[PDB]
């Protein structure tokens, strides 16, 4: 489980062209000597790759190797419910995946990038892991692929990929309707809240009772 | 749009449990459809990454459920006939202008044919680099997912072994892009970590030709060593694993010391200029991760108990004895006479019986080439040997095909006619003995069963013939119009004592010959095909026969930590004098703090390894050199200020070594260890540390009490 985790680390530094190294540099040293995933507070083993995503001044490259990274993290299934403070990892890989930004470069396209980031949110999302998630960020993932289907300015085909992933979401959210009882018992209910409160939220990804 | 919808819905299909109803042909349908949709460069670039992404999760559920399927067949031994190269990719379809079965194991290996197909050094001309990248992580994503799993099944062990593994040690040697190499070596890393036990021999001509390109464009340097860093890091200690297996042993080339020596030579500064400048550390990491490893080993044993290891074990006996074995070859090979009495002289075989020196040919695979002892087996009367060894073959339940298979890797036939007909009558006499009699068993219609065919011993001398002369005249490229089967079962229409063969074993053998070719040893005076024929003479011992192991995990488990403790003495009388002079050499040249403080520690630890192992003269000279680097060894005097003492305050190179210099010297245990150049050196530095009114004389204050002074 852990060799996934130092050839990970060493190959996105060497992809760096030997600030962000040095976590990438510790979580190494931290990880050189120790069989099998112990105590180690695994959100801390995910926190140097966020920094990647998350940061704009990054270029388009190397995110796309954090995303790709991220992706088989999350598809070898090395977070586990064994490595404790699982469901924060998960909340901070999804809080940190809806707000990734970048600058444009010659090298691959901002498309690709931005179809690895929304593959991994669905993958995130219909996995049992995603049951475990906030409210608060969820929505937040909501938004962002709403802007993500709505811009026309974008590729057609990631339109498509991303009107897609927003119906299998729409399946993982409504499915959950079953397991859960309905609050309250047969109080009359009146009918205040607006029907405008919630808008849709402008792109900020590309070129440039909610924490239960 | 409308692609990627196809790729979505077959994706959604796919990871469904539903999927695990499908069939072996149309799912390999699929496969070969995303991978037309991946290699193709002709669609835009971002519907070529969503197949790289569904493929990955294709290809994980696919060998998820290697864990569910039990291994099939009673682990018997396989003898591969089928071709590497059967299944081959396909062109785009889509866009403008035991298989009908439940889907489940057999589609694995058309699949990963498909893959060495993609990564195979031939198919380089067709298939491009971004493809190549592709398939080797798909390679690494399938093994690492189930890798452990993979020995069982010998079918996907042989294809994962032989060719792919060749198809690496390619890109390794002749390849020059940065990321096909580091995809490469990433894929080989991850082979040498998971299946490192059960792939025992290929990593060591792996291990001799990246030393080779490493020692001898600077750029590759820093990525080779980059990738194979973690072996020493992220596994278990490593160089005494591969010393354990494979440099005590005889056979096999020295792998450990090599490693060893290699980092020693390239751990200097001086390789700075021959290669970049992110070599040296990381070099350092790996030599001083070996004595932290020891470090860690050393702790529980004490010093009284590891001395009653009397036996002085047998393993590193014959390590001495094997720079003897070497001269041994080279002496078998230029003379089969005159070498014998002197291998006997030496005693490496326990008697000059038949059956001793047979089992001395059997079990060397490595030194004392092939050819050499295929000429002693056709000498005029060496027959009771021949035979001796010939029947030391097992054959139980084997074919004619998968037999003369297992013979012919072992040693190439003498050439002339007459000279190849010593070896068929030894042949045929012990395929007869390996088989029993068949009274009333024999059916022409039967079939799928060996036991029903109990030919003549005349009949397989006929048939090694044929079978024989067939693959000579068939795979000759140049030659045209090979024979089929309407010829070749016309020449042999009777030949079980007046009676006809059947047609079953006669097809399967004419398909197992078109299959593959009978691998033998092969050499050419120069070069021509020096890799091709490197790599088929070193897989002819291993890949042809292969069998189920109990006790998979490696010997370390087995040993206790004295004997490891006891095993590392051939570790350190070969290589501590050189990587001590590396550490004062970059400790000296060096100027940075927390590397000379980690050089400090590694020093000190090394110090601890020699006073244990009663090293004389490494402990003798680390601490005379440390003595010379306290600058305490050859203006007026006056909190008294010296020429020795600033010279002592201003450098933290002195002063951080005679702190650990007086720890050395408290910790010590045995006093016959130190030699008069160490006396003489803490006694000058005593009567130095005096003459500057900086240690104080008055230390034993109890006897001037006792005497009133």
């Amino acid at each position: 489980p852990v060799t996934i985790i130092i050839k990970e680390c060493i190959n996105l530094s060497t992809a760096m062209r030997k600030p962000f190294l040095s976590g990438f540099i510790q979580l190494r040293l931290m990880l050189n000597k120790l069989k099998n995933l112990d105590n180690i507070d695994s959100l801390t083993i995910l926190q140097p790759f966020l920094l990647i995503v998350s940061t704009s001044s990054i270029s388009g490259y190397i995110t796309s190797l954090a995303l790709d990274s991220l992706q088989k993290f999350f598809t070898l299934n090395i977070i586990n419910e064994s490595s404790q403070n699982y469901i924060g990892a998960h909340r901070a890989t999804v809080n940190a995946l809806t707000h990734c930004r970048f600058e444009g470069s010659q090298q691959l396209s901002d498309d690709s990038v931005l179809l690895k980031v929304v593959f991994l949110l669905r993958s995130i999302v219909d996995s049992p892991y995603g049951d475990l998630l906030s409210n608060s960020i969820i929505y937040d993932v909501l938004q962002t692929i709403l802007s993500l289907a709505c811009n026309n300015r974008r590729s057609e085909v990631l339109r498509n990929a991303a009107q897609s992933t927003m119906i299998a979401v729409t399946v993982k959210i409504f499915s959950k309707l079953k397991t859960i009882e309905p609050v309250n018992v047969n109080q009359i209910y009146i009918n205040d809240e607006s029907y405008t409160n919630d808008v849709l939220k402008a792109d900020t990804i590309g070129t440039n009772y909610a924490d239960d | 749009s409308v692609l990627l919808k196809v790729v979505f819905l077959l994706r959604s299909i796919v990871d469904s449990p539903y999927g695990d109803l499908l069939s072996n042909s149309i799912i390999y349908d699929v496969l070969q459809t995303i991978l037309s949709l991946a290699c193709n460069n002709r669609r835009s670039e971002v519907l070529r990454n969503a197949a790289q992404s569904t493929m990955i999760a294709v290809t994980v559920k696919i060998f998820s459920k290697l864990k569910t399927i039990e291994p099939v067949n009673v682990n018997q031994i396989y003898i591969n006939d089928e071709s590497y190269t059967n299944d081959v990719l396909k062109a785009d379809t889509i866009g403008t202008n035991y298989a009908d079965d439940n889907y489940g194991l057999p589609v694995v290996r058309q699949y990963l044919n498909l893959l060495l197909s993609l990564i195979a050094p031939e198919n380089e001309l067709k298939h491009s680099y971004s493809t190549r990248i592709f398939g080797l992580e798909l390679i690494q994503t399938a093994l690492e997912i189930s890798g452990d799993r993979l020995q069982l099944y010998p079918r996907l062990f042989t294809l994962i072994s032989d060719p792919i593994f060749k198809s690496i040690l390619f890109i390794i040697q002749n390849t020059t892009k940065l990321s096909l190499l580091q995809a490469t070596l990433q894929l080989f890393t991850t082979l040498v970590v998971i299946l490192g036990n059960n792939l025992q021999l290929q990593i060591e001509l792996t291990l001799t030709r990246i030393f080779s390109i490493l020692l001898d464009p600077s750029i590759i340097k820093e990525l080779l060593i980059e990738q194979i860093s973690i072996l020493w890091t992220r596994s278990p200690s490593f160089f005494t694993s591969t010393f354990i297996n494979f440099d005590c042993n005889l056979d096999r080339a020295d792998v450990s010391i090599n490693f060893l020596k290699a980092l020693t030579k390239l751990a200097l500064p001086e390789s700075a200029l021959t290669t970049t400048e992110s070599v040296p550390p990381i070099c350092l990491e790996g030599l001083v991760s070996l004595v932290d490893d020891m470090f860690d080993h050393m702790k529980d044993i004490d010093r009284e108990e590891f001395g009653r290891q009397k036996n002085e074990m047998e393993i590193l006996k014959k390590r001495d004895r094997k720079t003897e074995f070497i001269e041994c070859t080279n002496a078998f090979n230029e003379k089969p006479k005159k070498g014998i009495p002197m291998l006997i002289e030496k005693g490496f075989i326990a008697s000059d019986s038949d059956k001793d020196i047979a089992e001395f040919l059997f079990n060397n695979n490595n030194r004392m080439n092939k050819k050499t002892i295929g000429l002693l087996l056709c000498h005029p009367d060496k027959v009771s040997l021949l035979n001796e060894y010939i029947r030391l073959f097992d054959f139980s339940g084997l074919r004619v095909d998968e037999a003369i298979r297992i013979l012919l890797t072992k040693f190439r036939l003498p050439g002339e006619s007459q000279q190849i007909e010593r070896i068929i009558e030894a042949f045929s006499s012990a395929y007869c003995e390996n088989q029993d009699y068949d009274p009333s068993k024999i059916s022409d219609n039967a079939e799928d069963d060996i036991s029903t065919v109990q030919p003549d011993a005349d009949s397989v001398f006929i048939l090694s013939y044929s079978i024989i002369m067939l693959n000579t005249d068939l795979h000759n490229p140049q030659v045209k119009e090979h024979m089929s089967f309407e010829d070749y079962s016309g020449n042999l229409k009777g030949c079980c004592n007046h009676k006809d063969f059947p047609f079953w074993y006669l097809d399967r053998i004419y398909c197992s010959i078109r299959d593959k070719e009978i691998v033998m040893p092969e050499e050419h005076h120069g070069n021509e095909k020096w890799f091709e024929d490197a790599w088929n003479n070193l897989i002819s011992s291993t890949t042809v026969i292969t069998e189920i192991k109990k006790d998979t995990q490696s010997v370390m488990d087995k040993l206790t930590p004295l004997e490891l403790l006891n095993f590392d003495r051939a570790i350190f009388k070969q290589v501590g004098p050189s990587i001590v002079s590396t550490l004062f050499n970059i400790y000296v040249v060096a100027s940075d703090d927390h590397i000379s403080t980690r050089m400090i520690t590694s020093l000190d630890k090394c110090s601890y390894i020699s006073a244990f192992f009663d090293f004389k003269d490494l402990f003798n000279d680390i601490l005379n050199s440390i003595a010379k680097g306290t600058t305490l060894i050859n203006m007026p005097l006056v909190i008294p200020v010296s020429t020795d003492a600033v010279r002592f305050g201003r450098s933290f190179k002195g002063q951080l070594n005679t702190v650990v210099f007086f720890r050395i010297i408290r910790r010590n245990k045995d006093p016959k260890i130190f030699s008069k150049e160490l006396w003489l050196n803490i006694v000058n530095i005593i009567l130095t540390l005096y003459e500057d009114l900086i240690l104080s004389p008055d230390i034993f204050p109890d006897l001037q009490k006792r005497l009133k002074l």
